[PDB]
């Protein structure tokens, strides 16, 4: 009954908070909805030029 | 006085001693918050069934 | 204020108990000897109280439970109201409404002699406010309901009555002055100062017939012999449903389409003149007598049908929630028929599966299964009414449910096959049903001659601040002899431990003790048997082995029938046969419904033997969610009011013969079960001076010299029997 | 027949085409409309709307398409069916308790009569042997009638207790903690930071 990680993802897991202090709040949220639009539209590009059979 | 009240809840003679974290609205009414365990006269706090296999599976992979 | 005479030393017993009940405003219960006039008791004092007004305020609402003993409450009180009369010197205003309803009801030769009288009232209403409402003006069809007509005209008019009437009474005044007893009566409730009628007509929740105005400032009602409560208020909530009703309302279903079909716009455009109304402002166009003609409230303690138009719309489509209903009532009927099954919510869970949306449209159905059909004002009620049944049902399956209980009963009784199935919803809280009565009114009075056991009024499950055991003293020599039998020599077996057919050898001396009975006791005998098949098993070795041979030769006989027809004609005989050269011993049942609205006399029926423990031993499972429910109230209740039941029924049928106070009773008890039970069910007053002084296990053939002994003394000449003059203080 | 369509009802009158079509049809596409106008009912209006079409389609009018391509395309058609997801997940949680409940108590209650018939039974029958063997080899001071009166009347009154030993669930404090089972909270106060301010400051002055 043990929960807390080895040192190797503890140092990946502060290298990922020094990312999160950097873009933050309103970069984010910009950042995570072009993620989302963009993958969106990519991925019905593809469906529809698989579409022709 | 009914509040934070940590109390035994199971217990074994030599070694095993549970405690309990409850918070109490009023008599015959008690909310378990946490629970503490001790092995070997070393404290640990209970792990969730879910966190412990959160980190398990993250460290396998 | 009535002495008028030695009274017994009982209205003094019972003067405080009104300024007890009443000016303390005591809810209140009395124990009353069967010995004693119900209301020269009662009225006396209330009728005193009505004069007596307090703060200011005093109704009357009284109720009983037969239609003949209601006008033998208004009989004597007429020179009760011609008694101080003359002695207060001139006389006020006043009036007592008998109100049978649905008893006495047209004039007029054609409707009047059709015998029953709800479907009559149908052709009644039909026209009057369904032919004559719809088709307003016209000659033939309007034909001639002129006591209507003439009740509108004194509408305008403000006369005033006399005293109070009786039901044969407006039906003379038919052809005179009255406007018939259904308005005469409606506007005589409006400055009514006593009201006397059904215990049943009060007691409707399915037409809830809300009698005066919701006026609980001071409501006054008396209330005697109220013994089966539940055998009312369970019943009046019990719901039949036949399976030929069904196929008949089946093929009225698609038969209503063809009222739907051939009508287009005229009777159509007449609800889209008012369906939007419903929508727009609430208000039923229905509320002149058709309110009591169609289900007035169902599930009384509600708040309001707020969201009337419930999910449904249209009439056709509202007439599909009916064929989402019923075809899916028997899907809900046929299945289950093998299984008796008591599941009262669990039922409307299921059925939600089933119906698309519920809840509101079982609710909302009955006033828009009759709303719908007062756009047509067609169909005759007697054909509609197996319809009106079902929309009330759905609807107390919508409302009250989970305090109350659903029971199918498709197997055996009366049809030997599976040949008609049917299903009940009961309700259980006859509190709930007596509860709205108790909040609507201030705090009124049971007075039952039969109640030994208080604790019975928590089966009412009630509070009570005055309940008392009323003692009354015996200077007429001796009021009665109860006499427990228990032979020694033909062995008492007269439970049914060895059941009515399962063996005769038990039945071999009930003729012994019956006959010898009979050869010693003259002037009429009503005995009491227990069912009409138990009475059938009664008499069915009595024929082919030889019994009445010397019974016929004795007195004579008085079957009583499973039809009230022949049922009633030994009586035209019994009360003839008793008062000519005969004894002529009447045989009867106490369950039956031959055991209320007589009061036997001195003159005709002065003796009763008991035949078994008079319970129910009938309707299965009915018991056993009433048994649960009490003992989710008082948990240690199998035993004890399994008891009660047949003494509350016992006493009310066996403590009948004794009037006034001298009128004689031979009340004995060939029983079995004694040791606590008749004990305990006998009144408090009658088990203390009378029942086993020290006689219990009296074998009849010893048993026969004690009625010798009674009576021979007892009809000697009476000089004297507790006279009352002036008052004495005594102080009981 | 398309593909040898037969449905199977167990009852007087399934024949009735049009009800059995309106049963399963009304039943599926309608109970997302009940989740979507009667779940925030203005008034009736919105249960009106539903059967509006619930007719509409009832009477082989083949104006279906019409509302078929306008069914969910102005909601969210995940929210349709979360509610159903919602609803379903509601009521077999719902149903399944109020099974339980009562296959629990009156279960509970039946063997709380049995053990108060085992009560009763063995009390009587034990307590007049230990009254056999008392009525015997006794001291009885007074005479040979003491404490077997003591006896003959101790026992009437022990009828009554004991009630709460003939049943205990078990355990649920020292074999497990885990009988709690049934949990509820649900609390709130709204009381706090009251009369921090200072200032009563007073004056007809500067
Ligand atoms: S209203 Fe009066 S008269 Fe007209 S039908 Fe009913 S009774 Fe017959």
């Amino acid at each position: 009954l043990r929960t807390k990680p080895d040192p190797e993802v503890e140092e990946q897991e502060k290298q990922l908070t020094t990312d999160a202090a950097r873009i933050g709040a309103d970069a984010a949220q910009k950042q995570i909805q072009s993620l989302n639009k963009m993958c969106s539209n990519l991925l019905e590009k593809i469906s529809k030029e698989e579409r022709e059979s | 006085m009914v509040g934070i009240e940590y109390i035994l809840l199971h217990a074994q003679e030599p070694i095993l001693f549970i405690i309990r974290k409850q918070q109490r609205q009023s008599p015959a009414q008690v909310i378990p918050l946490a629970d503490y365990y001790i092995i070997a006269g070393v404290i640990y706090q209970a792990p969730d069934l879910g966190s412990v296999i959160n980190s398990r599976v993250l460290t396998a992979v | 204020y009535f002495p008028y005479d030695y009274i017994y030393p009982e209205q003094f017993s019972y003067m405080r108990e009104l300024k007890r009940t009443l000016d303390a405003k005591g809810h209140g219960v009395l124990e009353m000897p069967s010995g004693t006039g119900k209301t020269v008791s009662l009225l006396a004092l209330i009728m005193a109280y009505q004069r007596a007004y307090p703060l200011e305020v005093t109704k009357l609402i009284y109720c009983s439970r037969t239609v003949p003993e209601i006008e033998k409450v208004i009989e004597e009180l007429r020179k009760l109201l011609n008694f101080y009369e003359k002695q207060e010197g001139e006389k006020l205003p006043f009036l007592g409404l008998a109100l049978s309803s649905r008893k006495n009801l047209c004039i007029h030769p054609e409707v009047t002699p059709l015998r029953f009288g709800k479907d009559v009232d149908g052709k009644c209403h039909s026209l009057t406010a369904s032919y004559v409402r719809a088709q307003y003006q016209h000659d033939t069809s309007l034909p001639h309901c002129r006591f209507y007509e003439e009740f509108d005209a004194h509408g305008r008019e403000v006369p005033l009555p006399a005293g109070i009437y009786n039901l044969d009474d407006l039906k003379a005044l038919g052809r005179r002055q009255g406007w018939c007893p259904y308005f005469l009566a409606r506007y005589s409730i409006l400055h009514a100062n006593v009201v006397v009628y059904s215990y049943h007509y009060l007691l409707d929740p399915k037409i809830a017939d809300l009698v005066s105005k919701e006026l609980a400032r001071k409501a006054v009602v008396v209330f005697d012999e109220a013994h089966n409560i539940d055998n009312v208020c369970i019943d009046s909530m019990s719901v039949n449903l036949t399976r030929r009703t069904l196929d008949r309302c089946q093929g009225n279903l698609e038969t209503l389409q063809k009222t739907v079909l051939r009508i287009k716009e005229t009777d159509e455009q007449r609800l889209r003149d008012e369906y939007r109304r419903l929508v727009e402002g609430l208000r039923e166009a229905s509320a002149a007598r058709e309110t009591d003609a169609h289900l007035a409230n169902p599930v009384l303690p509600d708040e309001v049908l707020q969201e009337a138009v419930p999910g449904s719309i249209r009439t056709a489509e509202h007439f599909l929630g009916f064929l989402r209903r019923l075809l899916e009532y028997v899907k809900w009927r046929l299945r289950v028929q093998h299984v008796v099954q008591e599941s009262p919510p669990a039922f409307l869970s299921g059925l939600a599966q089933r119906v698309c949306i519920q809840r509101k449209p079982l609710r909302f159905c009955a006033e828009r299964l009759r709303s719908l059909l007062h756009t047509l004002e067609i169909t005759d009620l007697a054909d509609f009414s197996p319809l009106t049944l079902l929309a009330n049902f759905a609807t107390l399956v919508s409302t009250y449910a989970k305090g109350f209980t659903i029971i199918i009963e498709p197997f055996d009784d009366r049809t030997p096959t599976i040949a008609n199935p049917i299903l009940h919803f009961s309700c259980m809280d006859a509190s709930l049903a007596i509860k709205p009565v108790f909040e609507r009114f201030q705090s009124v009075i049971i007075t039952s001659g039969t109640l030994s056991p208080l604790d019975i009024y928590p089966k009412i499950l009630d509070f009570h601040p005055v309940t008392m055991a009323t003692f009354t003293m015996t200077l007429a020599r001796v009021c009665l002899c109860p006499m427990i039998i228990g032979r020694g020599n033909d062995q008492v077996a007269i439970s049914s431990k060895f059941e009515t057919r399962e063996d005769i050898a038990v039945i071999r001396n009930y003729g012994n003790l019956l006959l010898e009975m009979s050869a010693v006791v003259p002037d009429g005998i009503v005995a009491f048997f227990t069912s009409y098949q138990y009475m059938e098993s009664t008499v069915a070795s009595w024929y082919e082995q030889g019994i009445l041979e010397n019974i016929q030769r004795n007195k004579l006989l008085f079957i009583e029938t499973q039809d009230g027809a022949e049922t009633s004609v030994a009586l035209e005989k019994y009360q003839e046969a008793c008062e000519n050269g005969r004894g002529a011993i009447l045989l009867s049942v106490a369950r039956g419904k031959v055991s209320e609205g007589i009061d036997f006399v001195h003159h005709y029926g002065r003796a009763v033997i008991m035949f078994g423990v008079p319970y129910v031993y009938t309707q299965s499972r009915i018991l056993k969610a009433r048994l649960e429910y009490l003992r989710d109230q008082f948990q240690i209740r199998e035993n004890d009011f399994l008891t009660f039941d047949a003494m509350r029924h016992a006493a009310q049928c066996v403590g009948r013969a004794i009037r006034g106070k001298t009128d004689y009773g031979l009340m004995v008890f060939a029983d079995k079960r004694f040791a606590r039970g008749d004990k305990r069910g006998k009144l408090p007053r009658w088990i203390q001076e009378h029942l086993t002084d020290a006689n219990l296990n009296l074998t009849v053939d010893e048993g026969v010299q004690v009625a010798k002994y009674f009576l021979r003394q007892m009809a000697q000449p009476f000089h004297r029997e507790d006279q009352l003059g002036l008052s004495l203080l005594s102080l009981e | 027949l398309r593909k040898s369509n037969f449905r199977v009802q167990l009852f007087e009158d399934p024949t009735v085409d049009k009800e059995v079509e309106i049963r399963k049809k009304v039943l599926k596409i309608y109970n997302k409309r009940e989740e979507d106008f009667p779940s925030l009912r203005e008034y009736n209006d919105f249960l009106e709307e539903v059967e509006e079409i619930v007719f509409n389609l009832t009477n082989n009018v083949d104006l279906d398409n019409t509302k078929k391509k306008m069914e969910i395309y102005q909601k969210e058609n995940k929210d349709v069916i979360q509610k159903n997801k919602l609803k379903l997940t509601r009521e077999q949680e719902e149903l399944e308790e109020a099974l339980e409940v009562e296959r629990q108590e009156n279960e509970q209650r039946r063997l709380f009569i049995q053990k108060e018939e085992q009560l009763q039974q063995i009390l009587k029958r034990k307590n007049k042997q230990a009254f056999l063997d008392e009525l015997e080899s006794s001291d009885l001071p007074v005479a040979l009638l003491l404490a077997q009166h003591k006896d003959r009347s101790t026992q009437l009154e022990m009828q009554l207790e004991k009630p709460k030993p003939v049943k205990p669930v078990t355990f649920s404090t020292g074999i497990k903690m885990g009988q709690h089972i049934s949990l509820a909270p649900i609390h709130k106060l709204e009381e706090a930071l009251y009369e921090y301010q200072p200032l009563q400051i007073e004056t007809y002055g500067p």
